[PDB]
């Protein structure tokens, strides 16, 4: 049978949030691309290449007009007439409003294109902005994180195919499942906190006990996610917290990229 | 005659554009092009050094994990601290599995659909198939039976009208030289592949925290609490499950990975004797095992004009000669300053004035050493260690020869080696080797740990004044990668990184000299303008990654 | 007569002691006994009803999950409470991916080394046992590279003089017939079937929240907390993760359990003739699938002299004619009260005396249905749906005849599965038809949830005055259990389990009738009475669980 | 190279500790026995039965003398002299007490062999009692649970393999790394818990929110484990509280099998 269709663009990307998907389990990204969905342009796995990839899109972005999911990572550069990121001599942004007119549903994967991310932070010498910026009469879902378990969009896509619209949103937009609570308000370290149980230094006494990491610049009290419930990579136990390093804040606009790692959050 | 451009060119890390004047069949004079800049070295500058490698990691995902270390190893030199042996030994085995990951990925999934046509494969026998690795590989998933399943999935893609991924490749194009039997073989690896790296990366991940993009490094060590008897921390549970993924890692690389290397080549044998990219090379040691960041199990050195007797070894990341040597120079990439600049003072000035063959045309910049152009990565790598002697590496090397043997009947000598293929072998060699890196160090580590050991971190202090100045090598998938560091007034004043595929894809230089991959396109045959596989063949060999090249 | 004992009884659960009395080299008359008692039916007395399921979970932890849900059943049917259907879902996904698991293990790791021979797989040619499943099987690991590295494993195992589990196995026995190839196919099998029973189990655990020992139940539906957006409860995101396990037993049990069970039965086929236990057998019907604890998945009934043509069918939990035909005797057990019991009139009075041929020689009780003894488990439960006319179970049996028949040139009929091989084939037509089991009831979830029923739970109120009784049925991997619970004034007044493995393996009973395990070993040839493999042949076909029987 | 030696007896058990080998992955079941360790008697996997397997015992007894590891599962009955286990026609408490006599290391596996657990509940049918009640001699191991984590049991065996020695243990000779800390002092409902938020009964707005379990009995805040860390069965995000059901304290004496599931626990 017919799978749904998929057009994903990278703009200023890092392709993390691509090689997230290579992690995934439920899909793995072979299941993904021959089982689940039909990947119809993506140049990280794509065969074609120059020419023939552009004919692809163009083909694809006709056949599938209202039909596709449009996905972008990165953040789009919008100092200097988009010449920041060129694509088949154009600019990006280009590219991602034009894919967005026939999109029955768009992505922002990542931090980067749900809210700039790393590429927007300092000075932000490209004049890097969001997805939903760029597409302002759009209603753009982001999955944030840098980058976020493949799950949190793997399951987004499987929503939107499987019950015919996306998952419940929160007010930027981000699926509730994933992004519905601070982490701070969801981890197991919560306790050490609450006693004022705290590792002052990596490899002290506390921090070799697994106490929390408030005191090393932990973000999980102002950053949504759901690090500390679905982690990373499926083999239990594994995020930042609990291999030792505090959160840094990478899913939350304001806080990561922006705040140093040892500079401490505020407390709600 | 005629000009193309290939734009973008897919199964790459990022935005390429590469350029050709195609003459009487055969690539004349080419022009590689990143075409993306965000400016992350302009981002993390003014901050704190601590703060530097979370940011800097996100120059490439690709490669994460290489950018975060050689950033703390930055900092580590600017401030002159000797890393912990427990952080080198857990930094060590996230490098080589990440790398195990970086390169299957490479080999299956961004580079096999240049030589693998899919089309083809629906026409195998299965059982020939199979037949044909008999007395080549032990591996336990080449049945009929596996490869009759491979097949009907391909099978039942194209019947279902979405190719996707794999719509408008390059099927029958008369540069496909695979029978059958031989495409579908590297289906069937390809998706075995996906397991492997999935394996490699779960290891990444129990010490990271996650990836990609890991998260438990620091100037001065890591962040995992070593505590063999503690609960929630790095303690032997833990390390046995680290153990069983690595364990799990050897099998695919040398029974698959590592023979399908070899039959590629056989195939397409005349791919030794195209793509030289230069005839210098560089490598960095890797594998730091001391307690004063040296004593690396991989060595490194400089080889010039392709003279493996007489190349300068390298043995220690503060070597001065390698660090005298390195300049980048803006001529022909989109930035204001143009001379050849050290990084230390280096500068990342955009001037974006577009499109020129004879002026700028890259966001890229052009690294030479004492002048000259160099290629790095794999082939630079495997080079050094046969110049040094390397035993280990001399006979995974033979391994390949031997099987590239019984399939032609012919040999390989080391001058094929300045070649496309030659450098798939180098990479695929170093996979190989990286396997006894991840069983060296994980024994390393509970042997340490088992003496008492559980140190892992060194707090730093930064002087509030002065003006101090750090580099951070490390030899990535990609090749040689460094991170130029300026610490002053207790913050970053400058942050230069050169990336390995800066290296090789960068522009002509300041005196117009042509980089790797302009210089490997020259001579290439090209049967059809309209569908350049063989240009993408020789680039993707070098395994861009632009978001490294251009930062 | 020669006399023996068997004890202990290996490659069961518990504790098992078999005595025969052999004539000219067969056995004559035999006695189960089971040796281990623990009295879990006066541990959960007394205590609040919704505590049961916990508690008796832990009569056995090689079935968990069984006695799990049917105390859970047995509350309900005492308070009258339906279960909402998402709890039903959930509890069918939990019981079939369990059974999967619990099958598979039986198969390989607890019975197959009563029919192979490791020693003389040794000797096999790896590339010749791989041909001989050419057209049997399309599984993809039966390769002769896979087989290679399996012999090798148990070369080294064997060199190393410490055999292990393999110590002082029948090796050389005369009653092992397979040839060195089929026993090295088996063993790789073996090993192969602890990554499916593995992945059965992470069903299990997602829904359950691990195993063995799940924790989602309780009086009234489960404990999980339906919500496709919520963070940390089953959402799409888990459930998605569920169905990448389910997706993942399918091959291995339709590519490799199937078709050895029926490579078992072609080199063994005097044992479709032999191993005759009961000529009645009963089971309960299974999967509820309404919102009123009914509408079974798969059938259940009971069979009378082997008569399939006028079987009763049984489709209900409180169908009256089943409930009052289950008595237990202790006339041949160390139990006080010797009259045929009623569950809800049950007691376990311990009175042990010894062991005595014609008195009392179990901690088994000796169930009966109206007066006869029966079979239950997967023969039963085969046969059954045969009678029902069931064209899955049908099709299924088909195809483990149709290799047979490829095999041996002959077919099997109906009167051949009241044997040894019956049995075991009536286990396998089980496994395979759970695996649709599992598709339907994952399907069902997941579109119930999407037309807006999240609902898991009724809360349960108990009056503290009045007596009431409440009986929950479950075929279970060994056959019909049911748990029978009274409740007076709020607490549990009386419980009593009747377990499969008591129907089968109880002593003689009231009338000094003997039960399936005794019976169906008059007849056995034993070749050597020092090594009596055919007795535990036969004994562990029934897949005898002495926690079980015994409780 | 030769393995370590390991003896099972198993008394009053219901197979669930031998069980959990069969999900462990770090090693897999397969692993431990081919090269983890020699495993010179086990009931359960053992090819040999009857006398041949006793023979096998009594070998491994004397070759093995001084070196062996000793396990047990499942409580030991006392009363009316041993008989509510009988095994080759003798109590178990014998064939235990004998095998004890030359092993390296002992250690009872789950709840029933580390205190009664639920064999030695209420009235106590056959006088159950602990491994270590039976060796009064000996210092037993204890790996409560019901059955634990079955890596609680293979990292303290590698621990004896790799480093000589057992593991740290606790007062109760417990292993630190896997008992040292109560579940609610590292769970990841305590935010929950902190803030007042509660599911009051399964399926409850609060229960479908991931809310604190206390009000439903969770005894985490009386029950030493790692549960809420390690998890179960390696697949991430599995234990009984993640899944919506209350910690019952099976891994601890007067907790598991004594209190209600609904019973409230006390918090320190
Ligand atoms: S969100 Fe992070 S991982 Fe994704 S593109 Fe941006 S930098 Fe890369
Ligand atoms: S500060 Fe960080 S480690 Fe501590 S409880 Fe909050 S989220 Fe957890
Ligand atoms: S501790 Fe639990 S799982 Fe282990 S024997 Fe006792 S009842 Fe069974
Ligand atoms: S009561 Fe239970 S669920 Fe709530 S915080 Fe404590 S351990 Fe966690
Ligand atoms: N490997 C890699 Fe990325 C590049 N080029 C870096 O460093
Ligand atoms: N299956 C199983 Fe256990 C037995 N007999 C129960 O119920
Ligand atoms: S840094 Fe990012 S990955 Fe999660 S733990 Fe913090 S939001
Ligand atoms: S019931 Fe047991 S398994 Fe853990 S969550 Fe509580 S100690
Ligand atoms: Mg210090
Ligand atoms: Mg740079
Ligand atoms: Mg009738
Ligand atoms: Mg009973
Ligand atoms: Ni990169
Ligand atoms: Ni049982």
């Amino acid at each position: 049978p017919q799978r749904p269709p998929v057009i994903w663009i990278g703009a200023q990307e890092c392709t993390g949030c691509t090689e997230s998907l290579l992690r995934a389990t439920h899909p793995t990204v072979e299941n993904l691309v021959l089982e689940t969905i039909s990947l119809e342009y993506h140049e990280v796995l794509s065969a074609a290449f120059g020419h023939q990839v552009e004919e692809n899109k163009h083909n694809a972005l006709e056949k599938y007009k209202g039909q596709y999911v449009l996905v972008v990572d990165g953040s789009i550069p919008l100092k200097d007439n988009g010449i920041y990121c060129m694509v088949a001599g154009e600019p990006i942004v280009d590219h991602i409003r034009k894919a967005a007119e026939g999109a029955a549903a768009i992505i922002a994967i990542g931090s980067c294109s749900a809210w700039g991310g790393v590429a927007a932070a300092g000075v932000n010498p490209t004049g890097a902005v969001s997805l939903q910026e760029v597409l302002p009469g759009k209603t753009v879902i982001n999955i944030p994180g840098c980058p976020p378990n493949p799950h949190n969009f793997l399951a987004t896509v499987a929503h939107i195919i499987t019950y015919g619209k996306p998952p419940k949103l929160d007010d930027k937009n981000r699926p509730t499942f994933a992004y519905g609570r601070l982490i701070h308000e969801h981890c197991e370290r919560r306790p050490h906190f609450d006693a004022g149980r705290f590792a002052k230094e990596f490899g002290d006494e506390g921090h070799r006990e697994g106490w929390c990491l408030y005191h090393l610049g932990c973000k999980g009290p102002e950053t949504y996610g759901n690090c500390s419930t679905l982690q990373f990579c499926d083999v239990g136990g594994v995020w930042p917290v609990a291999i030792g390093h505090p959160c840094y804040g990478c899913n939350e606009e304001g806080i990561g990229f922006h705040k140093g790692i040892h500079q401490l959050a505020n407390v709600e | 005659s005629q000009r193309i451009t290939i734009d973008p060119v897919t199964r790459i890390e990022g935005h390429l554009r590469i350029d050709c004047e195609i003459e009487n069949g055969v690539v004349s004079k080419a022009w590689a092009s990143g075409t993306m800049w965000r400016g992350m070295e302009e981002i993390v500058k003014n901050r704190d050094p601590r703060d530097a490698w979370m940011i800097v990691q996100r120059i490439c995902g690709v490669c994460t994990t290489t950018h975060a270390l050689s950033s703390v190893r930055a900092a580590e030199s600017a401030l002159n601290i000797d890393v912990p042996v427990n952080a080198q030994y857990i930094r060590n085995i996230i490098l080589a599995a990440h790398t195990t990951h970086d390169h299957i990925v490479h080999f299956y999934q961004l580079s096999a659909l240049d030589w693998v046509d899919i089309t083809s494969a629906l026409q195998a026998d299965p059982t020939k198939a199979s037949e044909m690795l008999k007395g080549v590989s032990t591996w336990h998933l080449n049945s009929p039976e596996e490869f009759t399943k491979v097949q009907n999935k391909i099978k039942d893609l194209v019947a279902s009208g979405q190719l996707g991924i794999f719509a408008n490749g390059y099927w029958g194009h008369p540069a496909m030289k695979l029978p059958p039997e031989v495409n579908l073989i590297a289906v069937a690896h390809y998706l075995q592949a996906l397991e492997c790296q999935r394996d490699a990366n779960r290891v990444v991940a129990l010490l990271g925290g996650k990836t990609p993009h890991i998260q438990n490094l620091a100037v001065g060590g890591v962040a995992n609490p070593i505590n063999l008897d503690g609960l929630g921390v790095l303690n032997l549970e833990r390390l046995m499950y680290i153990k069983s993924f690595i364990d799990k890692l050897s099998d695919f690389v040398e029974q698959v990975y590592k023979v399908d290397t070899a039959v590629i080549a056989a195939f397409y044998p005349e791919w030794l004797t195209r793509g030289k990219g230069a005839v210098n090379y560089l490598s960095v040691p890797e594998f730091p095992t001391d307690s004063k960041n040296g004593s690396f199990l991989f060595p490194g050195g400089y080889i010039e004009n392709a003279d493996l007797s007489s190349y300068r070894p390298i043995t220690s990341h503060s070597d001065e000669y390698l660090i005298k040597g390195i300049q980048e120079s803006a001529k022909h990439s989109w930035y204001k300053d143009e001379a050849p600049q050290a990084p230390w003072e280096g500068t990342t000035i955009p001037a974006y004035d577009g499109w020129s063959d004879d002026g700028k045309y890259s966001w890229v910049k052009s690294p030479t050493f004492y002048g000259k152009t160099v290629e790095v990565g794999p082939l630079a790598n495997m080079l050094v260690k046969l110049a040094a002697g390397r035993e280990s590496t001399q006979n995974k090397l033979n391994e390949i020869v031997a099987i590239y043997q019984k399939l032609t009947g012919n040999t390989l000598e080391v001058a094929q080696l300045h070649s496309t293929l030659g450098r798939i072998i180098g990479r695929t060699v170093h996979c190989c080797e990286l396997q006894d890196i991840l069983q060296n160090q994980y024994s390393a580590l509970i042997t340490n740990i088992g003496k008492g050991d559980h140190t892992t971190f060194v707090k730093p202090n930064i002087p509030a004044t002065g003006e101090f100045k750090g580099v951070g090598f490390l030899e990535a998938p990609r090749g040689m990668l460094s991170h130029w560091m300026v610490i002053k007034d207790g913050i970053i004043s400058n942050y230069q990184a050169v990336v390995p595929s800066t290296w090789n894809s960068g522009p002509r230089n300041f005196n117009d000299d042509v980089g790797p991959y302009e210089q490997s396109l020259v001579g290439t045959p090209v049967a059809d303008p309209n569908k350049p596989l063989e240009v993408v063949r020789t680039i993707h060999s070098f395994d861009p990654c632009m978001a490294c090249a251009v930062h």
